């Protein structure tokens, strides 16, 4: 079936519903210190492309949800990588969409509300709010050195290819 | 003034006293009531319980009792209780179906012909409150197809497929007593034989006795109509028809006769007493792809008001699944070469 | 609650005292005399033939007219079928005439997966197993040949009574004609077995096989 | 089970048991042995086939109801013993009895348990 | 398609596969094939001796001594040479390809393949066409069982070669739809008068055959070739289309009966139809 | 085709007269219901059998009863090919006899094919436009059995002609 | 005899056709017909049949079969005509013929059919077997050393695939299930994947290429991430390149060939990825229809699990869904131990060689049997007794 993630300790921490996950990341952030060399980012665009397929999703702990979260953010960043002609284009036109506002749960504009939890309060609201952006800058960083070739202004049809595909036919600016 | 209760044929009908309900038996086992609200018909009442199609069906108008017959070889006695009809079994004692039912005028008896070639005259003994009957055998040989009670509900007509209309006495002493003497004969214990027709062929469809019951009627498979006149020492007239055989007929006056059939409308027939000679008095239906009201044969006529005296309305149902209702005056208006009586 | 081996009284007591009760469920059929209120324990035979051989029977014949049934599987849709299309043929020659030279008994039978099949033939022909056992490979004579013994082996004084006052009992016998089968399969009996021929004796034998109308719980009304 | 081959039902006691123009009308004069049956129907089928097309309607229209009901009778008759333009005339006196006696007189043909 | 084909699509198909990949330096693939041809012919396709570089073609006429004793090996050596082989136990006639030693182009030995079975025949066809046109008379009829219960015979005279046909129906009404067409060739020369002139005697034989057969379910067709058919320039093609006739005619009354039905279908269909209309 | 339209007229006044029927539950066996003229087991639900021929050949047989009718036909057929093709036209029809509800699978004896009309068709079906569907099947076999004629000789010609011609 | 049966299989695809006998069929071509479009003279016989009826520049192609049931009947008589007659070069009354139905095709069918062969072609014999029992027999030639006819068969060719389960020679009709995803749903998955990545594609070929890919390249994964990984991390090893040519141009286009190679056949486990109704793996249709049979049958029909069909062709196909059913089957299990020790049950998946037409080549091998001659119709029969004899078909062969 789909891939879930293998990251949720007993005491893993929530923010709302979501899991509270470590991520390797020169980007400021509530994360929490990486525990051990593979995080939630990675188990993202590792498992996307495979993932990206499906409609269905259950969803078993917070931790997926968080995962669930990342991975359609991977389509947006793609959706921009694609118009781009160089890799240094991509780390800069990724870093303008993490900083950008994009609806979170409870909010009209984020799919998918009707599973995840809002904020129980301001205090909440604005960790949250930090969270998806910081995983949005390092996952866009990230996911920049794989679509890119050694070979500039080359962003891999391998992972343009999925552009017009949605994951759970979801998404962040739909 | 035509309505379609269905596309399928109405089996048979029955109408309760007031003429504001009407039972038909929709081609199966069941037997559907329905009463019109404004000017539309509604389903009030669905009567389940016969186990064949149903044949027959009579409304005991005073008592308001609904009697039924089918080719399962019961008949049930319908009664209202509240707003439901509960059914009573009644064992006629046959091995073949049922093909006709009739309430005797005083509501006292009941008359099933059928395939049996005997009739079974119901009553009720409250003794041991229950129904029970005894057959009218001798001479019939065939399948009785219809049944019509004399107004003094002894004498009773019954046409059958051995080509016959008779006059039998269905004198229940334990029901009703002596009957008095009628122009039929004087002796009618049970079972009398009082007249029979002396035809050789067609199936008789349908019988009917007048209003006063001194004249019977009846239709056959060779398309002729006939009237015995007791009066006239049972003197029997004869009229062939140049159409089909006629299926049903009544009496709407003491000389006139309506009948219907294959032909699909109804026609009009006169009986001149002097002569002793039957007429046929024209079409009164005049204008799938008929020209007629009915689309199939009509297999059913019956008096809705005015008796069998002085008729001004009656109704027919047939194989097309559609229920008419007939004024006489109208008729008697659309056509001013009409002759009644 | 006594079944044969009584409820063959039970039924009888419609009014009766001294009858025959041919009654025939899924698993069994018996044949159980009865004299003035009492069943004579000898005298009631077995049939190994009833309800579950003539739905079984339809399953082989609905595979010949080319529709696959599972024996297990679909037991339980041809017993509907069954017990809706099926009958008793009259005269056997005549019944088959229809099927071989006309549509009449064609009748259609939808599939609880939505499938339309036709039947025709096999509407008389499942039931006559009763009749003729050795169709179904099961040796003997067949519920009428069988009943015709049955009384031809009691008394002499009470065998009048007895044909006169057959009645069938149990839902296996509610096909449609059986009564007027096995009153001509008697009548054929006692022609050649008892009037050994005399076809101008053959009408004073008064057979009365009835189909109880009042029947859906007798066993209790009894 | 050789005793399943008498037909019983012979003997059941409820087996029902039955108890040019002037040519024209002579012929159809005291109508009924096949062999009777035949020779009678033989003198009318001999002066219907010895008609004119044109003398056909003026006869039929001669006759009485009851008088065409024979004729339609003897008509069907001829039918089932075809031969020349025997049947071709035929069907021309068919057409004429059947204006005048309607399809009931057909009717009658078949309905009659003691016919020509 | 009304002349039925000459040539056989599973020997030409086979050859040119196995051909096409010895071509292109694959490795050979072991083949076993059996198969038919109209008139009870049986042919095989191998490996002798399980040598997957040598394909053999044999073809199995019950009939083959006949057609022997007019040419036929004769001619099968010229047209085949180096490729006929003795023949496999249970054929009359092999071909033996080397897959390791083929021409340049496969096409005429791949065409020639195709054609065995005619090739078997056409010995008994040029055999008479030769006695014509040299004249010579009074030689002795060829009698050829092509099928079980049928023959066919080819007879020599001073300006014409006959060829007679008894055939078979095995159905009653096939004959009835057999003598329409008959009836049609019978004629055919009103439209080409130097055609060869047909002739059909329905139950009983041309006057001119002895032990030949009587019946209801029998017919004759004679086949008049005149020089113009029978000489060297026409030879080959008169031989393919005369050697296929018999089983020409029963394919068209076999398609004839299909055609009937397509109107059979069309016409039970209109009436359904209307019966259906005639419900309320 | 003069004495056609005379033919056809009194078959259609005949079936007029025979399909009158009614629902009929068997005398003879209890709860069934059969049709009285293929079972015959009651002789007073029998009508007389009639038949209208237009010629020596050509002829229907009409056999009614209560609640049945059976209609004979033999189809005009001149030459063999006409008999051939209609013995196989009527073969073609019995086999699909079950979509035609009124068919006979075999014909009554002597005739060409027959129909069983019972009282559930002349229910089911207008009564008059079953009588319009007989006479109107008469009419099309016989124009069927001509077009199959011309089929077969059209088609002989040019396959008698495509192989002549290559010679 | 001395001539060998004729097998023709008529799929709604393909038909394959040759000499009962022989390991594989003669022909295998297109169940295509291409007419002219009043019949007269002799113009019903102007057509074609299979590849040669395909791009008639004057002919219009028809499909007389349609979810492999015979649809038009005037045209797949004629098409009949050639089989016989031009391709098989058999006396058609020579030689007795075998010829297949799909589950579900009705005794009117049967007797249709039989009306053509004996009544058109006057064929001697005739027998119409049921596809699903050709295919357990054709898996005898596999894994398998006592031979039965009890099985679930599982067909796919281009239409919609079928799970059939088939105890002692007949098919349980009522347990048949289908599955919306087969070989045209998984062309169509694999030219969208194209499309989405590779250029020069030439639209008119949009599918020839797919389709072109599907049969040459794809086969059955273990597991999606793991072999994106491999296509991504070595993707030397495992992007293969595709060249062809363009129609109106001839100029040679080449593209490259990924994912699509693993992720077309997936979709009969996810059919999910292309199927936005339906949503069962395959291995799951299977468990349901097998827990739809009886009792004291099920257990068999997971030893003997059967493919049929081009579609059923893919690599390791029959190995995934082994595994894949083993899970579905064990993880039930696991609940009623826990709940509370049954047997566990052996789920056997068998793969041979001859599976594109493996149907036909049970038919052969039967056909090529004495016993096939026992319990064929003759054409006595069907004159004598009438074509209803061609309703019922003896199993046989055990
Ligand atoms: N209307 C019917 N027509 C024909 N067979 C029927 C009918 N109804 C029930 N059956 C069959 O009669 C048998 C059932 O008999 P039933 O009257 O239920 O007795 P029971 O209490 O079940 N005891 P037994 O019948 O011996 O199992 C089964 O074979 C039913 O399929
Ligand atoms: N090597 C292959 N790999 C994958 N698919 C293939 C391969 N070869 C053929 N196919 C597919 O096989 C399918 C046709 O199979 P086939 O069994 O002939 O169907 P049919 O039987 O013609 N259709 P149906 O009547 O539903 O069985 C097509 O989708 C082909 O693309
Ligand atoms: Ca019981
Ligand atoms: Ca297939």
């Amino acid at each position: 079936p789909a891939y879930h993630s293998s990251l949720m300790d007993p005491d893993t921490k929530l923010i709302g519903n979501m899991a509270l996950l470590p991520i390797r990341s020169q980007f400021k952030g509530p994360a929490p210190r990486e525990t051990k060399d593979t995080d939630i980012v990675d188990e993202a665009i590792y498992y996307f492309k495979a993932n990206v397929f499906f409609k269905n999703y259950e969803i078993k702990n917070e931790a997926d949800r968080t995962l669930i979260y990342i991975t359609l953010y991977i389509s947006e960043c793609l959706k921009k990588l694609q118009k781009c002609n160089s890799k240094s284009q991509g780390e800069k036109e990724m870093y303008t969409l993490g900083i950008t506002n994009f609806p979170i749960p409870g909010e009209p504009g984020f799919p998918l509300n009707a599973i995840y939890a809002k904020p129980a309060n301001k205090q909440e609201d604005e960790v949250m709010r930090a969270y998806l952006q910081q995983l949005r800058q390092e996952t866009g960083l990230r996911l920049c050195e794989k679509v890119f070739d050694p070979q500039n202004d080359k962003p891999s049809k391998w992972w343009t290819c999925f552009v017009k595909r949605q994951f759970m036919n979801k998404s962040l600016s739909g | 003034a035509y309505h379609s209760f269905l596309v399928e044929p109405i089996s048979c009908h029955a109408w309760n006293k007031d003429r504001t309900q009407i039972a038909i038996c929709p081609n199966n086992h069941e037997v559907h009531i329905y009463e019109k609200s404004g000017n539309k018909w509604v389903q009030v009442h669905e009567l389940k319980e016969h186990n064949g199609q149903v044949t027959g069906v009579d409304w005991a108008p005073d008592s308001n009792r609904i009697v039924t017959c089918g080719t399962d070889r019961n008949a049930y006695v319908w009664t209202l209780k509240g707003r439901t009809w509960k059914p009573t079994l009644v064992i006629l004692r046959i091995n073949r179906a049922a093909r006709c039912v009739r309430w005797a005028p005083n509501e006292k008896k009941f008359a099933v012909g059928s395939g049996s070639r005997v009739i079974s005259i119901c009553y009720f003994e409250q003794e041991n409150d229950w129904w029970v009957c005894k057959h009218i055998k001798k001479p019939i040989r065939s399948t009785v197809l219809s049944l019509d009670w004399h107004p003094n509900s002894v004498l009773l007509a019954a046409g059958s497929c051995d080509f016959k209309c008779r006059i039998f006495s269905a004198y229940i002493k334990e029901v009703e007593e002596r009957p008095a003497p009628t122009p039929w004969g004087s002796k009618m214990p049970f079972g009398e034989l009082m007249f029979e027709s002396s035809s050789s062929c067609g199936w008789v469809h349908g019988v009917c006795f007048s209003a006063n019951g001194s004249r019977v009627a009846w239709v056959s498979h060779d398309s002729t109509v006939c009237l015995a006149d007791a009066d006239k020492k049972m003197a029997v007239a004869t009229l062939a028809s140049e159409t089909l055989p006629l299926l049903a007929v009544t009496f709407i006056t003491e000389s006139s006769l309506v009948a219907a059939g294959h032909d699909c409308f109804p026609v009009l027939f006169t009986y001149d007493s002097a002569a002793g000679k039957l007429s046929f008095g024209g079409r009164l239906d005049v204008p799938a792809g008929l020209d007629s009201l009915h689309k199939n044969s009509v297999s059913q006529i019956s008096v809705l008001s005015g008796g069998k005296a002085k008729c001004s309305q009656f109704c027919t149902t047939g194989m097309d699944g559609g229920m008419s209702i007939w004024d006489v005056r109208s008729l008697e208006s659309a056509l001013k070469d009409l002759k009644i009586v | 609650t006594e079944p044969p081996m009584i409820q063959a009284v039970l039924t009888l007591y419609q009014g009766l005292l001294t009858g025959v009760v041919v009654d025939s469920g899924d698993g069994v059929t018996h044949i159980c005399p009865v004299y003035e209120g009492f069943s004579l324990p000898h005298l009631t035979r077995r049939l190994d033939i009833a309800g579950r051989d003539i739905t079984r029977y339809l399953i082989k014949l609905l595979l010949l007219r080319g529709y696959a049934f599972n024996h297990s599987a679909d037991f339980e849709t041809v017993r509907m079928i069954k017990e809706k299309l099926c009958y008793v043929g009259y005269n056997i020659e005549q019944e088959q005439k229809l099927a071989l030279e006309t549509t009449v008994l064609v009748e259609s039978y939808t599939l609880p997966d939505g499938r339309i099949i036709k039947v025709g033939g096999e509407r008389f022909e499942a039931p006559e197993a009763l009749f003729q056992p050795h169709l179904i490979n099961v040796e003997g004579v067949g519920v009428a040949e069988l009943l015709f013994n049955t009384i031809q082996a009691a008394d002499i004084d009470t065998r009048s009574e007895f044909y006169k006052h057959i009645v069938l009992s149990g839902g296996s016998t509610m096909y449609p004609g059986l009564p007027s089968r096995l009153e001509r399969e008697l009548k054929q009996l006692y022609l050649e077995r008892v009037l050994k021929g005399d076809v101008e004796k053959l009408s004073k034998f008064k057979i009365r096989i009835e189909d109880p109308p009042r029947r859906k719980h007798m066993v209790f009304l009894g | 089970a050789r005793f399943r081959k008498v037909d019983v039902d012979e003997y059941d006691e409820n087996k029902f048991v039955d108890e040019m123009t002037a040519a024209l009308q002579a012929a159809l004069k005291n109508p009924p042995s096949q062999a009777v049956k035949d020779r009678a129907g033989s003198i009318v089928l001999k002066v219907l086939i010895s008609f004119k097309a044109n003398d056909i309607e003026k006869a039929v229209q001669s006759l009485d109801k009851n008088g065409v009901d024979l004729l339609m009778k003897y008509i069907y008759k001829g039918f089932e013993s075809p031969s020349d333009n025997s049947s071709a005339v035929l069907l021309q006196w068919h057409e004429k009895a059947l204006a005048a006696g309607g399809v009931g007189s057909i009717v009658r043909v078949l309905t009659a348990r003691k016919t020509v | 398609m009304i002349l039925l084909e000459v040539n056989n699509r599973i020997i030409e198909e086979t050859l040119a596969l196995k051909f096409e990949n010895a071509a292109a330096g694959n490795k050979p693939e072991a083949v076993e094939v059996t198969f038919a041809d109209f008139d009870g012919v049986l042919y095989h396709i191998s490996n002798p001796n399980g040598d997957k570089t040598k394909v053999m073609v044999s073809i199995s006429l019950k009939f083959y001594k006949e057609l022997q004793a007019h040419g036929a090996d004769e001619l099968l050596k010229r047209v085949y040479g180096s490729y006929l082989v003795n023949p496999e136990s249970g054929y009359n006639v092999s071909l033996l390809y080397d897959l390791e030693n083929l021409p340049a182009s496969k096409d005429s030995i791949v065409h020639q393949a195709g054609m065995l079975k005619r090739n078997c025949f056409a010995s008994v066809f040029e055999k008479y066409f030769q006695f014509q046109e040299e004249g010579k008379e009074g030689e002795n009829r060829a009698v050829i069982h092509y099928r079980d219960d049928e023959t066919m015979y080819v007879e020599s005279k001073k300006d014409r070669v006959t060829v007679v046909f008894s055939t078979v129906f095995k159905d009653d009404d096939d004959v009835v739809i057999g003598k329409v067409f008959m009836q049609e060739f019978k004629e055919g020369r009103r439209a080409s008068h130097t055609a060869p002139q047909v002739l059909f005697s329905h139950r009983e034989p041309p006057l001119e055959l002895t032990d030949a057969a009587v019946g209801d379910n029998i017919g004759y067709i004679t086949f008049v070739l005149f020089p113009r058919h029978t000489n060297a320039s026409a030879r080959d093609n008169t031989i393919n289309l005369i050697h296929t006739f018999r089983d020409y005619l029963h394919y068209h009354i076999k398609c004839s009966k299909a055609y009937i039905h397509t109107r059979m279908r069309a016409k039970t269909s209109d009436f359904l139809k209307v019966l259906n209309r005639a419900r309320p | 085709t003069a004495t056609l339209r005379p033919y056809l007229s009194a078959v259609r006044a005949t079936l007029q007269a025979a399909l009158c029927l009614e629902n009929f539950s068997s005398q003879v066996v209890e709860r069934h219901n059969k049709p009285e003229v293929e079972v015959r087991s009651s002789k007073e639900l029998l009508l007389q059998p009639v038949t209208i021929s237009r010629n020596e050949k050509e002829k229907v047989l009409i056999e009614g009863s209560i609640n049945s009718v059976r209609v004979s036909i033999a189809v005009k057929q001149a030459d063999e090919i006409e008999k051939i093709l209609c013995h196989k036209f009527m073969r073609f029809m019995m086999m699909r006899a079950e979509n035609f509800f009124i068919l006979r699978r075999k014909p009554v004896e002597g005739y060409d094919i027959s129909f069983l009309i019972t009282n559930f068709h002349t229910e089911q079906m207008y009564k008059h436009k079953l009588v319009d569907f007989v006479i109107h099947f008469m009419e099309e076999i016989d124009k069927e059995i001509s077009e199959m004629k011309l089929s077969v000789n059209a088609r002989a010609r040019i396959v008698a002609e495509e192989f002549l011609k290559n010679f | 005899g001395r001539l060998p049966a004729c097998v023709v299989d008529c799929g709604t695809g393909y038909t394959k056709l040759g000499y009962a006998g022989n390991t594989e069929p003669q022909f295998i071509i297109p169940s295509c017909i291409a007419i002219k479009e009043v019949m007269k003279g002799v113009d019903d016989l102007d057509f074609f049949i299979g590849d040669e009826a395909i791009e008639k520049p004057t002919y219009a192609t028809k499909w007389p079969i349609r979810h492999g049931i015979v649809e038009d009947w005037d045209l797949m008589e004629r098409f009949m005509e050639q089989v016989i007659f031009k391709y098989l070069r058999a006396e058609p009354e020579d030689h007795y013929f075998l010829l297949t139905e799909p589950p579900l095709n009705t005794p009117e069918n049967r007797e249709y059919t039989a009306e053509i062969m004996f009544e058109s072609f006057n064929v001697p014999g005739l027998y119409i077997a049921v596809q699903a029992v050709l295919a357990l027999a054709a898996s005898w030639t596999s894994q398998v050393g006592e031979r039965t006819l009890t099985g679930t068969v599982i067909d796919s060719g281009d239409g919609v695939t079928h799970v059939i389960p088939v105890a002692e020679g007949y098919v349980i009709g009522s347990c048949i299930k289908h599955i919306p995803i087969a070989g045209r749903d998984i062309t169509y998955f694999i030219q969208q994947l194209l499309r989405d990545r590779e250029v020069g594609i030439p639209p008119e070929q949009s599918l020839e290429t797919a389709k072109a890919v599907k049969e040459r390249y794809s086969y059955v994964c273990p597991d999606l991430v793991k072999e994106f990984n491999k296509y991504d991390t070595d993707g030397s090893k495992w992007i293969k390149q595709y060249t062809g040519i363009n129609a109106i141009s001839k100029k040679e286009f080449s593209i490259d060939v990924g994912y699509e190679r693993f992720l077309g056949p997936e979709i009969f486990f996810h059919p999910e990825f292309a199927n936005p109704d339906f949503t069962q793996p395959i291995s799951e249709v299977v468990d349901e229809v097998i827990q739809n049979c009886p009792i004291d049958v099920r257990r068999p029909l997971y030893k003997n699990i059967v493919l049929s069909g081009g579609s059923t062709m893919f690599r390791d196909f029959g190995r995934r869904l082994q595994r894949d059913l083993k899970r579905t089957v064990d993880a039930r299990l696991k609940l009623s131990e826990e709940l509370s020790k049954p047997k566990p049950i052996d789920v056997q998946v068998i793969t041979h060689h001859m599976q594109r037409y493996a149907v036909w080549f049970g038919g052969s091998m039967l056909a090529s049997t004495p016993e096939f001659y026992q319990v064929c119709h003759t054409k006595k029969d069907y004159e004598e007794i009438g074509p209803s004899i061609c309703r019922h078909n003896p199993v046989f062969g055990v």
